[PDB]
DNA sequence: GGGTATTCGCCGTAGCCCAACCATATGG
DNA sequence: CCATATGGTTGGGCTACGGCGAATACCC
């Protein structure tokens, strides 16, 4: 009659003690009722082991700063050529007109809400990057809540490869982030002496303070999260939204988006490109032989994807045994950010041959020298995952090759879902009505819109 | 009874193992309202 | 109408039965008595 | 059906044209004057691809040795099967031998080849095949005297020549169709009868059954090439009628489900032709398809 | 090698799984 | 005081005989 605690079953009430039978065993027990008469007959050699004792306001908030203006911003057109000098490239005219116009969405005093999309690999950085200049440029932050915080460290690397002749105090929080450091930034900005921060969201789960809350540009809302999208409208009040999220929601709130959001997207992204040679087949390991055979001849890098059910460096050790000449590392999660960037720059290094992952959120790097991608569980994906690890390889004056494996060659949904991946020719909007037959599959409303649409002026 | 011969853990619980279906009083079944009955199978008895 | 029912011409069942040969890749020749090779479908559905 | 009638004409078993049609060995149209293991090679003959590609690239045979260590063997050099071609290592083969990393090599290939040392321009170029006692380089003083497609080496001023055939055979329907188109019924016909003059029966009876096949062909004016379809005929839609029943669902003849996978995986494989995909894909693929015209 | 059975042998007769991220506790 | 083990959060996506015959067996 106690309120017992068993260290492994938690909750348990004494009962006594039982001298009760084995196959011809005598050994005792203490007894435990646990919760709906579970009744544990502990032997008494674990005697030390145990102890003892809705959304519409959220839609009307939306429809309410759809019709506030918020603020305005100048244009400061003297600022933007200093850093525009810092990237010795070229700016495709799509890409500059999807610029100008989100600029002049900024420009005007009714929120920035945009998206420019396109056929991936192009800088969709660079708008970004002039649109985050011109928001600094006036002493406004800018925030980026990022999917992954391997993208996060990659992207605060390019914004301090461009942020050398500018005194912009850059910073990244994350799970990976150590401690001290993150409360540091949370006191830097938190006084605003840090002026763009990069990160996952501790930013929006930690709460921290703001200091300027004029731009939020966020990629990839596809897989951050519905009520974590009631997060970021809880983060959007009063704000200028840019959405670099060219793999969409399923319609779900894709539907309603179009028409107040003004979709912007490029068409030919980067010149001087080329189609990704895919193919498709059942799993084979010479075929893995042969392909990193080829991939070692051109002197490229290799991404591997896995399902992380199961430990992945005993299936390591296993191509390994089938491939003993290159150096095949694995960069699963739950490990420490010391792991981890150690890996990077190993791969930077590229000493490390073989990338092994098992998730695009732990593979979606721009990695240059990989041309080479295998997929063994293409089943059990979706379709914007899917896409995401193609364009995810891809780098310019080089072919690429992708084998995607079906262990079935079955599943129907998955089927002609791998069927209108590998209708694919090349670059250039196949994505986006991709992404719209995929929609049409999504929703598979108006009428409440029409009269939100209605109560929102009056309110 | 789970019951492992090694570390004596016994795991005791009443289980639920779905349902059987009850005769009627004169000798029916109620199967989705659907009146039923079974008839007996004759055979040969086993043996040699 | 008020009259005789007519006679049909070439059977529905035989036309169905050509095609689902002719689906077979195994070209069925109707002839007349003297090999003309008569047409049951009035070119209809044939270019 | 059995007995199957191409099978019937072409002279095989069930079992061959199982492989053939499901590309696990090759068969053959011409055998070049190439050989196999010592006999030389017939018309219609079943080939393993790996004898295929010993026919056609041939065994090359690559050893290790001991680093910084000098061999017995030197670059570009005559190896007899069972020689001590290393401090340590017999040979296996009987070909030409070359080197990877002197100081003194590091790894030896030895290779199916012949050499000749020219002097002269080379008349052909590397890839180049020939029959023996053809003109090589030199002005025609070196020459091929072994079935071989030839590498110049203008390093050791040496044409040598991987000892190689020419043969060619085939892996499908397109190649029974080969075969089909070449069938002169009538020397057929006639060299059935001389084994309807054997006197032994069985032979007589297989051969009396032929016959009756071949002279079916004769009287009947068909090409047996057309027992291949190369255009799927598609029947009318109404036939097959995928129609709405009163619960949402669609009253469906699976012809419909098959002439979609058919469509499916003939246009994938043609897409899969027109990037120039490795080879293995593109056999699983035309399995796949004769699996599914099935 | 032709002739004679032969004997089997098949032909016909609406629920989870898993991934990343953040949090608390917890050990050097 | 700093650095992991494990918790729980949301999200993303996913499932046996008639019976002709025939290779074969038996025979001369
Ligand atoms: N003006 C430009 N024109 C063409 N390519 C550019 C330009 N600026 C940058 N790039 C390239 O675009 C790539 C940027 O990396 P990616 O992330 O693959 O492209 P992204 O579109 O910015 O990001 P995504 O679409 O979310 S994968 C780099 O390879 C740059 O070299």
């Amino acid at each position: 009659g106690d309120y017992l605690i068993h260290p492994e079953h938690g909750v348990g009430q004494y009962l006594g003690l039982e001298t009760r039978e084995v196959l011809g065993v005598k050994r005792d027990y203490l007894v435990l009722r646990y919760k709906g008469e579970g009744k544990l007959y502990l032997p008494v050699e674990q005697l030390p082991l145990l102890k003892r004792h809705l959304a519409g306001r959220l839609l009307v908030l939306q429809a309410k700063r759809k019709a506030t203006p918020g603020r305005a911003f100048p244009p400061l057109p003297e600022w933007d050529p200093l850093v525009e000098k810092g990237f010795p490239y070229e700016l495709t005219p799509d890409q500059k007109r999807a610029l100008e116009e989100v600029l002049r969405d900024l420009e005007s005093p009714h929120p920035m809400d945009r998206l420019v999309s396109g056929d991936v690999g192009f800088g969709k950085t660079e708008v970004a990057l002039r649109a985050a200049h011109r928001v600094v440029g006036h002493g406004a932050q800018v925030a980026f809540l990022v999917p992954t915080t391997l993208l996060a460290e990659q992207h605060g690397k390019t914004f301090r490869e461009r942020f050398q002749g500018l005194p912009v105090r850059v910073a990244v929080l994350s799970r990976f982030t150590p401690p001290k450091e993150e409360e540091a930034i949370l006191k830097g900005l938190a006084e605003g002496t840090v002026d763009i921060v990069i990160g996952t969201h501790r930013l929006l789960q930690e709460d921290v303070r703001f200091r300027d809350l004029g731009l939020l540009i966020v990629d990839e809302e596809h897989r951050f999260g519905v009520a974590q999208k009631e997060r970021i409208r809880e983060l959007k009040a009063e704000v200028d939204t840019l959405y670099l999220s060219a793999t969409p929601i399923p319609r779900t709130l894709y539907s309603a988006l179009v028409g107040l959001k003004d979709l912007s997207s490029i068409q030919t992204p980067p010149p001087g490109r080329k189609p990704i040679k895919t193919f498709l087949a059942p799993f084979d390991p010479l075929l893995v032989r042969e392909a990193i055979l080829f991939e070692l001849e051109r002197g490229g890098k290799v991404f591997y994807v896995h399902d992380r059910v199961a430990s992945i460096e005993a299936r390591r050790r296993f191509l390994e045994s089938l491939v003993p000449e290159a150096r095949i590392g694995v960069v699963h999660g739950q490990m420490p950010e010391s792991l981890i960037e150690e890996t990077m720059l190993l791969f930077a290094e590229g000493a490390y041959d073989v990338l092994l992952a098992t998730t695009i959120i732990e593979a979606g790097l721009d990695v240059p020298e990989a041309n080479t991608i295998l997929i063994e569980r293409a089943d059990r994906l979706g379709l914007a995952t899917l896409y995401q690890l193609r364009g995810r390889v891809g780098r310019r004056e080089e072919e690429a090759y992708a084998y995607l494996f079906h262990p079935p060659r079955l599943t129907e949904a998955a089927e002609k879902r791998l069927a209108a991946i590998a209708d694919l020719s090349d670059l250039g909007s196949g994505h986006l009505l991709a992404e719209r037959d995929m929609e049409i599959r999504g929703v598979g409303s108006l009428e409440v819109y029409t009269e939100l649409l209605e109560e929102a002026i009056r309110k | 009874q789970l019951i492992h011969k090694d570390t004596g853990l016994i795991k005791e619980d009443e289980v639920f193992l779905g349902h059987i279906p009850l005769m009627t009083e004169d000798g029916s079944f109620i199967i989705n309202g659907a009146d039923r009955v079974i008839v007996s199978q004759i055979h040969r008895s086993p043996g040699v | 109408k008020g009259e005789d029912v007519p006679e049909p011409s070439v059977p529905e069942s035989f036309r169905v039965l050509v095609k689902e040969l002719q689906a077979l890749a195994l070209d069925v020749q109707t002839l007349d008595e003297k090999d003309n090779p008569v047409d049951i479908f009035e070119g209809l559905a044939s270019k | 059906d059995v007995p199957s009638k191409i099978g019937t004409l072409l002279d095989l078993s069930a079992t061959e044209l199982e492989q053939v049609l499901y590309f696990s060995k090759y068969i053959v149209l011409d055998p070049k004057g190439a050989i196999l293991n010592g006999v030389p090679v017939e018309k219609r003959q079943l080939l393993t691809d790996e004898e295929y590609r010993e026919l056609r690239y041939g065994k090359q045979e690559t050893y290790p040795l001991p680093p910084g260590v000098d061999a017995l063997v030197k670059d570009g050099e005559e190896v007899v099967k069972g020689q001590e071609l290393a401090p340590g290592v017999v040979s296996r083969l009987d070909g030409v031998a070359l080197y990877r990393f002197p100081r003194e090599p590091a790894s030896i290939l030895v290779v199916k080849a012949r050499v000749y040392p020219f002097e002269d321009d080379v008349e052909v170029s590397t890839g180049d095949r020939v029959a023996p006692g053809d003109v090589l380089a030199d002005g025609g003083k070196v020459k091929s005297d072994v079935y071989g497609r030839v590498e110049v080496d203008l390093v050791r001023n040496v044409v040598r020549v991987v000892e190689s055939y020419d043969i060619d055979a085939r892996m499908g329907a397109e190649a029974i169709q080969q075969l089909l188109k070449e069938l002169d019924l009538e020397a057929l016909e006639k060299e059935l009868l001389e084994e309807m003059k054997h006197p032994s029966r069985a032979r007589r009876a297989k051969a009396r059954k032929r016959l009756e096949v071949v002279r079916a062909f004769l009287d009947s004016g068909n090409r047996p090439e057309w027992m291949i379809l190369e255009a799927v005929p598609v029947l009318p839609p109404d036939l097959r009628p995928m129609v709405q029943v009163d619960g949402g669902r669609f009253a469906t003849s699976d012809l419909n489900d098959l002439y979609r996978r058919l469509i499916n995986r003939n246009n994938r494989l043609k897409k899969l032709l027109a990037q120039g995909a490795p080879e293995i894909i593109i056999r699983n693929e035309k399995r796949m398809l004769q699996e599914a015209v099935d």
